[PDB]
RNA sequence: CCCGGCGAGGGGAGUGAAAAAGAACCUGAAACCGUGUACGUACAAGCAGUGGGAGCACGCUUAGGCGUGUGACUGCGUACC
RNA sequence: UGUAACGGGGCUAAACCAUGCACCGAAGCUGCGGCAGCGACGCUUAUGCGUUGUUGGGUAGGGGAGCGUUCUGUAAGCCUGCGAAGGUGUGCUGUGAGGCAUGCUGGAGGUAUCAGAAGUGCGAAUGCUGACAUAAGUAACGAUAAAGCGGGUGAAAAGCCC
């Protein structure tokens, strides 16, 4: 049926509680002193130190 | 205040764009990218590239410390106005919006 | 107006409407809703509204106003820049430049700054008597009975 | 230059050991409320926001004197109007201090206003000189 | 004659009125309190200065029963005693001196005790 | 001049009296919103109140009863036409 | 379909009746201000100030009166770039539309006199012109039926391509 009821104020537009983010930490580790992710060594070429998948 | 490089205009609504601003208040300028690039949304990536535009300027433009500029508020505004159509009833509804956004970063110092 | 009568469509099958008339005098691109009548009417002053104790202001003011000197001859007239001195014998320099006279003479440069349409020649026009300070009447004995209009 | 008594929170709580238990109870259970508001402590805020602490002593001796005490049901049916029903009478329920036959304030601040936070302040234990579960500074 | 609605329509609603809340969105802050409903709030004060006073009456006259009832001197039955004297009538408030004058107020019962009691 | 995406937007410069005149050009409020100074505050009823006032972010006073609003207590009541 | 006849709670007398008697106690008549009508007085008198009588809820009707966004006038007349003025809130002023002011602003404008009357003093025409605060993360997301790498280029390819 048609929307014959109240606007999105307080009790609705308030609802943010469990819609939240995941507050991720991260390791500085200069083995990859730029292109690294959270603890995930490189977001692309799959390097660690020498020859692995397609790195070096 | 110091620096305010907001970006225009996105495709998203201000609701999805606003969902992340609070995280970066006060205590995250030193290492800002990790929470934003590893939460890889067209909101967080936008607040990333905002922050980046704002603070790559600040250290040059004033002479301040790039590590003491405390990223103090980050709010958003819409607008002006944009429309498009999809003829679902072709005499009534039919009329999708872009409310759009521009991220009023406001960075400041400790 | 040009605006399309009378009526476009029947007004059922939605469950929300009011109107559809296009015009109607109310809505948009129209108009003067009160029949458009040229109100052409000359509000009629009667014969003895002029006769008519009409001149009697010079009995209320009676001191500074009706200013009884002489006839409209004494100006150049190629230099009304000189007039305010030829106006020191009725004292008022340029205040309100009239005389309530008759004969055709060159005084009518007296409206040059806006003032009044002067009107002069016998039919002084009642709206000159209400409510200026120098309601000037100047001239000699043509004031008797019906002449009081002057 | 005002005559009223805000807050007062709470000035007068009158630490009295209710020797009235059973013996004349139905003459002063009816007045526990006009006590916790008044008749001595009426001197302060005799209608609003205050607190109170009598020193309770026993429960199941409600006395109450009349044909009431042996067919007067107590109901609650706390859920979906209860369906299946409860009927233990006033001397057979009073065998526990519970929620409706022991407090008297349930009958006397009846909607909940004035009463909405100071519910257990009277302790709601029972047990005499075997178990004084109340105040250590001197009672009355 | 051109109207275009002005000058007075907001003056009769807020201007100098020290009040910041006010009936929220659709019953007010849109516009709809402005003309015909603004009376309502102050109208709880239209009588009740005379009607709420009962609530506080018991507070004054407590210091003329709270200690006297023990000594038996119950305020309304002691008043059919008092009001035998055509000089004493205005006990209704001014007797409030009893909650701090105690140690000398405590003899005002002795006055006529061998007749009044 | 500087910054990013050989981009958007800003932060100063500056023609300018002005950029709250900046080429989504109108010297400019209305439906709704983002972050903050203080609240009441995740045991809620009853047009969300004006009261009656306790003390709170704050701003006066050689003390001197206040210039401020969410509105603990709860009183009154059903604003329509 | 929760015991649901004082509103509760059933009070062995607090009660029921009978005799006394003091407080509570709508707006209800009193303190005491203020005063629109219709009358009566002291006297005044263009007419009015207070005394005294009746008495002050007011959509159908006749009586009788207040002010404005400004047009048509008071008016080379006094006022303004030394600011003429809103949305507003320092302070009260009237019986009232509201203001004479003023506070903080705008950035150009007025009637403290009376004369003038009609585009005529909005929130309720199931609104109306352009709408959207609105149903939430609003398709069945476009039948549910396709996949797989190894690479290549590059500002960015599940698609372009071998």
């Amino acid at each position: 049926a048609v929307q014959q009821n109240k606007p999105t104020r307080s009790k609705r537009g308030m609802r943010r509680s469990h819609d939240a983010l995941t507050a991720v930490t991260s390791l500085s580790v200069d083995k990859t002193s730029g292109e690294k992710h959270l603890r995930h060594h490189i977001t692309a070429d799959g390097y660690y130190r020498g020859r692995k998948v397609i790195a070096k | 205040m110091e620096t305010i490089a907001k970006h225009r205009h996105a495709r998203s609504s201000a609701q999805k764009v606003r969902l992340v601003a609070d995280l970066i208040r006060g205590k995250k300028v030193s290492q800002a990218l990790d929470i934003l690039t590893y939460t890889n949304k067209k909101a967080a990536v936008l607040v990333k590239k905002v922050l980046e535009s704002a603070i790559a300027n600040a250290e040059h433009n004033d002479g301040a410390d790039i590590d003491d500029l405390k990223v103090t508020k980050i709010f958003v505004d819409e607008g002006p106005s944009m429309k498009r159509i999809m003829p679902r009833a072709k005499g009534r509804a039919d009329r999708i919006l872009k409310r759009t956004s521009h991220i009023t970063v406001v960075v400041s110092d400790r | 107006v040009t605006g399309s009568g009378k009526k476009p469509w029947r007004q059922k099958g939605t469950g929300r409407a009011r109107s559809g008339s296009i015009k109607s005098p109310i809505w948009r691109s129209g108009g003067v809703t009160f029949a458009a009548r040229p109100q052409d009417h000359s509000q009629k002053v009667n014969k003895k509204m002029y006769r008519g104790a009409l001149k009697s202001i010079l009995s209320e003011l009676v001191r500074q106003d009706r200013l009884i000197v002489v006839e409209k001859f004494s100006v150049e007239a190629p230099k009304t820049k000189l007039l305010a001195q030829k106006l020191k014998d009725m004292a008022l320099e340029d205040v309100l430049i009239i005389t309530g006279e008759l004969d055709e003479n060159l005084f009518l440069a007296a409206r040059n700054l806006h003032k009044v349409d002067v009107r002069d020649a016998t039919g002084i026009d009642p709206v000159s008597l209400i409510a200026f300070d120098k309601v000037v009447m100047t001239a000699d004995a043509v004031k008797q009975v019906e002449e009081m209009l002057a | 230059m005002k005559t009223f008594t805000a807050k007062p929170e709470t000035v007068k709580r009158d630490w009295y050991v209710v020797d009235a238990t059973g013996k004349t109870l139905g003459r002063l259970a009816t007045e526990l409320a006009r006590r916790l508001r008044g008749k001595h402590k009426a001197e302060y805020t005799p209608h609003v926001d205050t607190g109170d602490y009598i020193i309770v002593l026993n429960a199941d001796k409600v006395a109450v004197t009349g044909n009431k005490r042996t067919d007067k049901v107590y109901y609650h049916h706390t859920g979906h109007i209860g369906g299946i029903k409860q009927a233990t009478f006033e001397e057979m329920i009073a065998r526990r201090p519970e929620r409706v036959i022991e407090i008297a304030v349930k009958g006397m601040l009846p909607k909940g206003p004035l009463g909405r936070a100071m519910f257990r302040k009277l302790k709601v234990y029972a047990g005499n000189e075997h178990n004084h579960a109340a105040q250590q500074p001197q009672v009355l | 004659a051109r109207v275009k609605r002005g000058v007075i329509a907001r003056a009769r609603h807020k201007k100098i009125l020290k009040q910041a809340k006010g009936y929220y969105g659709a019953r007010s802050r849109v516009y709809r309190v402005a003309f015909q409903a603004v009376i309502k709030a102050g109208q709880y004060a239209y009588r009740d200065r005379r009607q709420r006073k009962r609530q506080f009456r018991q507070l004054w006259i407590a210091r003329i029963n709270a200690a006297a009832r023990q000594n038996g001197i119950s305020y309304s039955k002691f008043i059919n005693g008092l009001k035998k004297a055509s000089v004493e009538i205005d006990r209704k408030i001014l007797a409030d001196i009893a909650v701090f004058d105690k140690v000398a107020f405590t003899a005002l019962v002795e006055k006529a005790k061998a007749a009044l009691a």
